[PDB]
RNA sequence: GAAACUGCGAAUGGCUCAUUAAAUCAGUUAUCGUUUAUUUGAUAGUUCCUUUACUACAUGGUAUAACUGUGGUAAUUCUAGAGCUAAUACAUGCUAAUCUCGACCCUUUGGAAGAGAUGUAUUUAUUAGAAAUGUCUUCGGACUCUUUGAUGAUUCAUAAUAACUUUUCGAAUCGCAUGGCCUUGUGCUGGCGAUGGUUCAUUCAAAUUUCUGCCCUAUCAACUUUCGAUGGUAGGAUAGUGGCCUACCAUGGUUUCAACGGGUAACGGGGAAUAAGGGUUCGAUUCCGGAGAGGGAGCCUGAGAAACGGCUACCA
């Protein structure tokens, strides 16, 4: 969690050394909404994420999307793609078209590549990414 | 644009209006003010092509600056005033008070009402929230914040307001039942009866309206403003009580 | 309530001929 | 000269753009204020709108505040110690949010000594780390505003697991 | 120079500011009563 | 003496073991024009919020001074107030020093003594000429105008209720910061003649709702055993006053839960003079009396707790052994009844 | 009522289609990611706090134009020296209140001895924001307890504590008219309007932004990454999100589902022509949006411009 110059923390989270209640380090969370649950992982795990929907300064809202992983080698974030069927009207036929997406993923979520995540929408976190893993699958 | 727009061309100009499309080139825009500017009627138009007691321009300014038209019972001196739905029109000289409802073809109807009927109008509840100091206050559809409102009265209520205080007199809940109209929209003028209220979260709410002839359409939430319940509007109707 | 009672046009046609 | 126009980058494919317009005034971007410990020098900026922002050229004291104790004293600025972003900023002892400094510690324990008395007990007692700032004579503190947006150099003492983290990085 | 509708114009914004005053808090009273019969 | 770099030029020039700072040969010479200047700025009416912060600045850089130094500055607000005359003679006002001008100085003096023991608290260095006489004269002054004045003239009348509050509330910081570590002695009789003695008479009536200034100071007189000679003057008047307030109907909890906790500690110290044992008889005997009442208007826990605990002390010390005592203590525990292990000791 | 100062506008309109191939644009989203002159609706009694040695029956040049007078230049909507004088220009600065309980009387239209409380703006830290089924009573009513709101969702709204600020605001403005109280004073009070001012909402807007949709080219198959390409943390900057930039970290990102490169007599759309239907072509051009003012680059002002019938440099 402090592999890192700069501490990270959650911010404007204040634990008391003086009073000591608890053994563990007050944690601030939020349930995202649109009948998502938040994992007890997100709610009992150590990690300290800025752009996480359950513990980070980011709320989900506009479009939800669906999609399958495709690239996991990056730090944190995740290409999903995603297929459709384009209609040509002059051959009155379908063909398969795809788009990949980079979207946030927190580490409240463990994601291979193979499996279908929902997504939800956010702020922009980095130059093309406008997303935020909210359910695997 | 390097900045705001000030000037609207008479094919870009909102159609219900009725504005002539060889009378000129440019329209009337609209004054920032209490409605939108789509959805609003500038005085001009109303003195010269809905009442025609002004043939044209300055002599609508002449009416207006002799302080004889009053909005909400207040003397106006601006010819592109956005007067809009629900807004009482008052002409002492004339004697004559008009409350601004589309009718069933969706346009501004001059429908003459009484002095009594005059004394107030109706808001929709667009936002209740605490402001400074801790003090309530209810933000309607015409822009007016009234401060320490009634708790009861939540969004997508309908506060009925006087106009010489501007204090919330009685309020109307939003539910199935209540008898509403439609300011928007292709159904824009048609009056009903709510049925239900589908809600989608994270989307656009859709209601449905039971017309007094059993007819059901669907319309946006955005759309939707409660004048009463079934049988009892708090308000005077046009001809043809928003049927078809 | 109920809306104001139409009010009868105040004025109406006036003729005159002459030479 | 500054922009902060996204045009001018290479699109996520690889792409290289072509310029679509000229250089705009709302997408500017203005020269860094290189804040630095000495007499206070400040200058305001006509930022978008009627609004207006501080320059920090210089500032020397700031306003701190002890969480634990919830207090807050204003202090003078000894020199910056660590900054997690670079390193030659501490070497030219340049101000900024985050960074670690040194502080005067005269009015938090002079406050210290009114309230409980002590050079009853229980709530006297305080971390061992920051007694021993202390008896030094200077603490830890981190910066918490931005001295190159609100002019000030306001921040708050290290404790706890922050401050055992920036001890190890020291 | 100091003439009496300056003095006028001073005593006029006082009076305004005091019933400004006099009228939010007589709202303010009428509230926590409607609560209070509310509750 | 510039305001845009005044504040900076406090935290760099007067803070003490500062590089900047003023060397110990020259402060003899150069504080006194500190002082009068830190005076000036002091006096400002404080309007807005950096008026605000001006005067806590202010008084947030005694601390920094020495305390033979922090006297000057306190001697210096006393110096307008003339208070010789009042302690030269028998502790008599003069009328024509009886003014609004008067009161409005007394005021200002009043307030940063307020905000010096706020700020030094412990450490504020108490002496007589310079702090006391003049607070002690200053509420004199209030006592004579607020009885002598005319009610026509109410915004004088205000001041000096106003001058009072603050002046009450004055002393009764002092009591709490320094009390212990100086000696009143000398000044007992003149502070319970001047201050205590012209309000014993009402001290009943006016204490039911919330605890007062007078009533914080009379229990902590309560609570010290070196100044129960506050209690033992005009036979037992201040015991008696704090007793009638409990004897009240209309006395809230608010009130009660502290005097019996200071009750309970006269009980609790023992002291070697004739009028001790006088003293814990009638807080003893007033105690019981009223007791059962008091225990119907508590509404909380801790405060049921206080009467038992001074229901326990009553009996290790042997006031039991006396019929009346014992009967009037059964009294009090069956109303309770109508924490637990310390009642069934008692038992 | 010339001239000038001050305020506002000149950032609208009009013209053209150079450049531009996921760019613009069309439909459809988000701002819980930010600025917003103006319009409309609300919104600020802080009594007090020593030098009162006191302007609020109203403070200064810390000042000038227009104007008087003398002058420079071949020449321009060029201006120098000296002398004057104003503000809604500039810079300063004030004047016996309200609310909680309430002993005691008195039993109400009650009186109040006395214990208490006191704006905004900026910055940071912290905190809040979740079997009374009884008794009496006059039969009513009283006796004890309650005590924030909203969203699908927040560190939201709002409130509180402690300090902080080259730090703001809290009317030193104007027109019309001369009413009411008296202890008869040029005493006290008082009407209808205009223009200003903090914050919130609204309105005209602006900026980014979500998903789908572009002609020809494979005899362009790998491209991007040294000089930011993908992502992470921190900082800087921005009105604000964001590699927008900096520092250090990892090695990532797109592509035979056509990436990348090249051509385009390529502004896009609503539309126009033809056709029986599918389709094909045109659309600078009366309406919406985008860009530009000979070609690049950078800026003052102002709410709003990278403005060009505003300014500065370079090229022709
Ligand atoms: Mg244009
Ligand atoms: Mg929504
Ligand atoms: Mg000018
Ligand atoms: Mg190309
Ligand atoms: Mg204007
Ligand atoms: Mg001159
Ligand atoms: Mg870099
Ligand atoms: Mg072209
Ligand atoms: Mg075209
Ligand atoms: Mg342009
Ligand atoms: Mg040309
Ligand atoms: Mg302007
Ligand atoms: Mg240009
Ligand atoms: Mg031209
Ligand atoms: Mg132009």
């Amino acid at each position: 969690v402090q592999s890192e110059r700069a501490f990270q923390k959650q911010p404007h989270i204040f634990n008391n050394p003086k009073v000591k209640t608890s053994k563990r380090t007050k944690r601030w969370y939020k349930n995202a909404g649109l009948g998502f649950k938040t994992p007890k992982t997100a709610i009992e795990g150590s990690y300290i994420d800025k752009k996480c929907p359950f513990t980070g300064l980011v709320s989900i809202r506009g479009k939800i999307l669906t999609g399958t992983v495709v690239s996991t080698k990056m730090h944190r974030t995740i290409v999903i793609r995603r297929a459709y069927l384009h209609y040509i009207p002059k051959y009155n036929r379908y063909e398969k078209r795809h788009k990949n997406v980079p979207v946030h993923v927190s580490p409240a979520f463990r994601v291979q590549v193979g499996d279908i995540v929902t997504v939800g929408q956010c702020r922009p976190i980095s130059k093309t990414v406008r997303f935020n893993v909210v359910k695997v699958s | 644009a390097r900045g705001p727009k000030k000037h609207l061309k008479r094919l870009a100009a909102p159609h219900h209006w009725l504005l002539d499309k060889l009378s000129g080139c440019y329209a009337p825009r609209p004054s920032a003010g209490p409605h939108k500017l789509r959805e609003s009627l500038p005085l001009i138009v109303f003195l010269r092509n809905r009442l025609k007691y002004a043939l044209n321009g300055r002599e609508v300014k002449a009416i207006l600056m002799q302080r004889h038209v009053k909005v909400d019972g207040k003397v106006r001196t601006d010819t592109t005033y956005p007067a809009g739905f629900m807004d009482v029109i008052t002409l002492d000289a004339t004697n004559e008070n008009f409350r601004l409802v589309y009718d069933v073809k969706g346009r501004f109807a001059v429908h003459r009402i009484t002095d009594e009927e005059a004394s107030y109008k109706l808001g929709k509840v667009k936002k209740v929230q605490l402001g400074k100091k801790g003090v309530p206050y209810v933000v309607t559809h015409d822009g007016r914040t009234i401060r320490y409102p009634d708790p009861n009265i939540k969004v997508n209520d309908t506060v009925k307001i006087d106009l010489a205080s501007g204090k919330i007199t009685d309020f109307i809940k939003f539910d199935a039942g209540k008898l509403v109209y439609v300011t928007g929209g292709r159904n824009l003028g048609r009056i009903g009866t709510i049925v239900h209220k589908e809600r989608h979260d994270g989307g656009f709410d859709l209601v449905h309206i039971k017309d007094s002839l059993d007819n059901t359409f669907v319309t946006r939430l955005n759309n939707v403003f409660v004048i009463g319940e079934q049988g009892k509007p708090y308000i005077s109707l046009p001809k043809g009580k928003g049927i078809k | 309530p109920r809306a104001a009672k139409k009010r009868r046009p105040a004025a109406k046609g006036k003729n005159l001929s002459f030479k | 000269g500054i922009s902060r126009d996204s045009r001018h980058k290479r699109s996520a494919t690889g792409a290289k753009r072509a310029q679509f317009r000229k250089k705009r005034k709302f997408e500017l971007g203005r020269q860094p204020a290189n804040t630095k410990i000495g007499a206070k020098r400040i200058h305001s900026v006509r930022t978008r709108g009627g609004n207006k922002k501080y320059r920090a050229l210089r500032i020397e004291t700031g306003n701190f505040s002890w969480a634990s104790e919830g207090i807050s004293k204003k202090t003078r600025i000894a020199g910056v110690v660590y900054h997690p972003s670079n390193n030659e900023l501490v070497r030219t002892n340049t101000l900024t949010k985050a960074a670690i400094v040194q502080i005067d510690a005269t009015p938090f324990r002079q406050w210290f000594e009114a309230h409980y008395g002590q050079t009853r007990a229980a709530s006297a007692k305080i971390e061992s780390s920051v007694e021993s700032q202390f008896s030094a004579g200077r603490l830890y503190a981190c910066i918490s505003s931005r001295p190159g947006q609100s002019g000030r150099c306001d921040g708050y003492i290290l404790e706890g697991e922050e401050l055992a983290f920036y001890l190890r990085r020291l | 120079l100091v003439t009496p509708q300056r003095l006028q114009r001073k005593r006029h914004q006082r009076a305004l500011k005091v019933r400004n005053a006099q009228a939010q808090r007589e709202a303010a009273a009428e509230y926590a009563q409607l609560l209070a019969k509310r509750l | 003496l510039d305001d845009t770099l005044f504040k900076d030029e406090i935290t760099t020039f007067l803070t003490e073991n500062g590089s900047q700072s003023i060397k110990a040969e020259d402060e003899k010479v150069v504080m006194p024009y500190v002082l009068r200047i830190f005076f000036g700025r002091a006096q400002v009416p404080p309007t807005s919020g950096q008026k605000r912060s001006r005067k806590i600045a202010v008084i947030s850089v005694l601390p920094n001074f020495k305390k033979p130094y922090i006297n000057d500055f306190l001697s210096l607000a006393s110096e307008r107030l003339d208070y010789n005359y009042f302690f030269g003679n028998s502790h008599q006002i003069n009328s024509s020093k009886a003014t609004l001008k008067t009161i409005r100085r007394m005021t200002g003096f009043v307030n940063i003594v307020n905000s010096t023991l706020s700020v030094l608290r412990t450490n504020f260095p108490l002496h007589t000429n310079s702090v006391l006489q003049p607070l002690i004269y200053s509420i004199a002054m209030a006592y004579y105008v607020l009885d002598t004045e005319s009610t026509e003239e109410v915004h004088l009348r205000k001041m000096a209720s106003n001058l009072r509050q603050q002046g009450l509330k004055c002393l009764s910081s002092v009591f709490e910061f320094v009390g212990n570590t100086f000696d009143w002695s000398t000044s007992m009789e003149d502070i319970y003649a001047v201050v205590v003695k012209p309000r014993i008479s009402h001290f009943s009536d006016e204490n039911l709702q919330q605890p007062s200034s007078l009533l914080r100071l009379f229990l902590y007189w309560a609570h010290n055993p070196s100044l129960y000679q506050f209690l033992y003057y005009d036979e037992f008047a201040t015991a008696t006053a704090l007793m009638d307030t409990i004897s009240n109907q209309h006395v809230k909890e608010a009130v009660i839960g502290p005097i019996i906790e200071a009750a309970d500690s006269i009980i609790r110290n023992p002291v070697n003079d004739d009028h001790y044992v006088d003293l814990v008889t009638l807080i003893c005997t007033s105690c019981l009396k009223i007791l059962p009442s008091l225990y119907v208007k508590l509404s909380d826990s801790n405060s049921i707790s206080t009467f038992l605990n001074l229901l326990v002390s009553i009996t290790e010390m042997g006031f039991i052994q006396d019929d009346h005592v014992r009967s009037r203590l059964i009294s009090s525990l069956i109303s309770i009844l109508k924490d637990t292990q310390k009642i069934l000791k008692i038992l």
